[PDB]
RNA sequence: UGUGGUGUAAACGUGAGUAAUUUUAUUAGGAAUUAAUGAACUAUAGAAUAAGCUAAAUACUUAAUAUUAUAUAAAAAUAAUUUAUAUAAUAAAAAGGAUAUAUAUAUAUAUAUUUAUCUAUAGUCAAGCCAAUAAUGGUUUAGGUAGUAGGUUUA
RNA sequence: CAUAUUAUUAUCUUAUUAUUUAUAUAAUAUUUUUUAAUAAAUAUUAUUAAUUUAUAUUUAUUUAUAUCAGAAAUA
């Protein structure tokens, strides 16, 4: 990543139980220091799905909470997302494929869908 | 004879030394402020004729440690006159007997010479003329007489012509001699015919002036008498004869420059 | 194991000093109205020129080119600030590498695709200074203080 | 009476650094007047290099002030 202002993940939770804040942080401050802003949360463990529900065909859910309007503001003023945050924001529709990379570059089984 | 071997070396050391500590090393009054805080004597601009007779006794080495200097040191590079080029080609072919390595050197170091504002160091009257003069001997001696082999080398030697000046006019007669000796097709873009013009050689000249004409025209005379001897056809022109006869008449003393080189071939041939 | 660039003011650890001369906490506090400062990313623009020095260079030198103070008015958030204009000086830089080709005569050049360099504006992120209130015990420490308290200038 | 640490100075000594006077046939660059070895064309004329000269930038030399830290004394 580059720049003074960066959107990255700050680790919370216990050992073997990671959770994360999506935060706007100064590049120099420690990973778990109090940031400029806490944009959201990210739980890397998918929600368990029952075996019968796997027969049904549900996909396990990875939960992300996020303030979209403020995140777009921080992207706008020049804050630089990390790789994991870049992946998260690309799949939320905030960022487009221009932020993809060569390694990260396929048939769509579902389409990004916004509900109220 | 080693006056050159020491003086050119000191010149090269002086010019290769960084300008930060030239004043403290070479100036006399700064000696005290050097050793307390090796010293060499001053170095003054060096004569072109000083290196002329350095060839008369190594030369490949000297040329390599000489031309490896940085391009932007002008004194080192501009010092080499094309007269030196002719002199060292001649001496290399005849008596030092390492002509091939010298021509390879001069080709690469020509490619380097180009970007030092010294294109004139290669010209007709001091690089090309002697180059093919030695090429004629090269063909004659071992009977290298293939057509394409000689033709391609002629073309390459025409590439290494950084002055397009051809005023004396021996260049075209040399090309004709080469082409007829081998039998190839002398195609030379850029080259043009010129009617020959050589300075008159008076027999009432001052002794210093006599040897000055001698020193200037040693190479052109070698080429002239070579071009005469290699081909009886080249007895056609009397301006080819006037200069040669006047010169060899002025050479009644001591011996010909031509004789020594031609027997210097032999003393290496065995 | 040569010259260079970027990176180590952070993070980590520690609690010696520090009782307030610059420390901490708070405030929807200020001005000196904090600099032709960006540290390092955005968004736009414009540039990227010569020598010297080192073995060479995006290394170092030298040189080229690119807000404030005056004065005129305007107003009012007025006994000053702000605005616009005209000058003065601002007047201060740089850098090239990797690939393609296209010309011509390996040599240059002309384009481009890359990633770099410099400058300007704004935005982010940030810095410097000051005020108010609070911050342990002992007066068996009761007087203390001479830059001390204040004024006027200069640096 | 003895040992230790902290602070202060009309005292002494003082690394370093910053200012501060004054001095250098003191250096390195630019400016002159000259002396040297090269060049070229035909007596040279220009270049590179030393002498003297006067402006910058440094070093050496010192003058003065402040200063880590010691010493002495006092608490
Ligand atoms: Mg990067
Ligand atoms: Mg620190
Ligand atoms: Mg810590
Ligand atoms: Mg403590
Ligand atoms: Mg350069
Ligand atoms: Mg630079
Ligand atoms: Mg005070």
């Amino acid at each position: 990543t580059c720049g003074l202002v960066r959107i990255r993940l700050a680790r919370f939770g216990r050992k073997n139980s990671p959770v994360y804040n999506i935060v706007v942080a100064n590049s120099r401050k420690a990973r778990d220091a109090k940031p400029i802003e806490v944009l959201g949360t990210y739980v890397p463990v998918p929600s368990p799905v029952t075996k019968r529900e796997l027969k049904r065909g549900v996909v396990p859910i990875k939960d992300v909470k996020l303030d979209f309007d403020r995140t777009k503001y921080w992207i706008g003023v020049g804050a630089q997302p990390s790789e994991t945050v870049t992946k998260l924001l690309r799949k939320a529709g905030i960022l487009n494929d221009a932020w993809a990379t060569s390694k990260n570059s396929r048939k769509v089984v579902f389409e990004r869908m916004e509900t109220l | 004879g080693e006056i050159a071997k020491a003086k050119l070396d000191e010149f090269l050391i002086y010019h290769k030394t960084d300008a930060k500590l030239k004043p403290f090393i070479y100036r006399p009054k700064n000696a005290q402020i050097l050793l307390t805080k090796q010293p060499r004597p001053p170095v003054k601009p060096l004569s072109k004729q000083t290196l002329n007779d350095f060839i008369y006794s190594e030369l490949l080495d000297w040329f390599k440690e000489w031309t490896g200097t940085s391009i932007r040191k002008r004194a080192i590079w501009t010092y080499i006159s094309p007269i030196h080029v002719q002199k060292m080609l001649t001496a290399s072919f005849f008596k030092i007997g390492k002509y091939a390595h010298m021509v390879g050197l001069l080709y690469g170091i020509e490619h380097k010479f180009l970007k030092a504002q010294n294109p004139s160091v290669f010209d007709i009257e001091h690089f090309f003329n002697t180059n093919i003069m030695c090429a004629l001997h090269r063909n004659r001696l071992k009977d290298y007489k293939d057509a394409e082999i000689a033709q391609r080398k002629l073309q390459v030697a025409w590439k290494k012509v950084l002055n397009r000046k051809n005023n004396t006019g021996l260049a075209n007669i040399l090309v004709a001699t080469l082409g007829r000796q081998i039998g190839f097709t002398p195609e030379l873009t850029g080259l043009q015919p010129v009617d020959i013009s050589l300075p008159d050689i008076p027999n009432s000249s001052s002794g210093a002036e006599l040897k000055d004409l001698l020193s200037k025209y040693e190479g052109i005379y070698l080429i002239a008498r070579t071009l005469l001897d290699i081909d009886q056809h080249n007895a056609q022109y009397l301006e080819l004869q006037e200069f040669i006869r006047q010169y060899q008449n002025a050479l009644s003393e001591s011996s010909d420059p031509y004789d020594t080189h031609l027997k210097a071939l032999g003393l290496l041939e065995t």
